[PDB]
């Protein structure tokens, strides 16, 4: 009477597959908002 | 380095950012 083949694993090595890896790209940067000019003038050099 | 909790909901001057009816004629 022949043996039958082993089939058995560990739970290590059919649970903990060396896993794919989570997608690296992932950039965010926030923009810069363009600034709007100065428009002020003293009283004193506005009207003297 | 993600500055998303500084991340402006406000302009330069102070207050903030920019995120039916059937009317009777």
């Amino acid at each position: 009477p022949p043996t039958l083949p082993f089939h058995g694993e560990s739970a290590y090595r059919t649970d903990y597959v060396p896993k794919p890896l989570p997608e690296v790209a992932k950039p965010v940067e926030v923009k810069l908002p363009p600034t709007l000019p100065f428009n002020a003038q003293s009283c004193y050099r506005s009207e003297y | 380095l993600y500055a998303l909790r500084d991340h402006l909901d406000s302009k330069l001057v102070p207050n903030q950012s920019t995120d039916h009816t059937n009317v009777l004629s």
